[PDB]
């Protein structure tokens, strides 16, 4: 169980998924979506 | 670890990787003081006697 929960929703290139993971670098990891150094949570991605 | 200097880690690696090097340096430097202080505690038991 969880204290609070959120679903952050957006679309990217299929290669940029590696950048979403916490502690990365590349424009997606740096200028638009940064996950914190203790990111407790999951990344869910699929070609749409 | 990659260096004996803290900034020669940080100015090269990034946050999650410096955290891996620096934990190697902390583990061993903390072990160095637990050793020094243990030596001095045994050596204190001599200078007391």
């Amino acid at each position: 169980c969880f204290t609070n929960v959120y679903a952050d929703s957006f679309v990217i290139r299929g290669d940029e998924v590696r950048q979403i993971a916490p502690g990365q670098t590349g424009k997606i990891a740096d200028y638009n979506y940064k996950l914190p150094d203790d990111f407790t949570g999951c990344v869910i991605a699929w070609n749409s | 670890a990659i260096s004996s200097v803290l900034n020669d880690i940080l100015s090269r690696l990034d946050k999650v990787e410096a955290e891996v090097q620096i934990d190697r340096l902390i583990t061993g430097r903390l072990q160095s003081l637990q050793t020094y202080v243990t030596q001095q505690l045994i050596r204190a038991a001599e200078i007391r006697a």
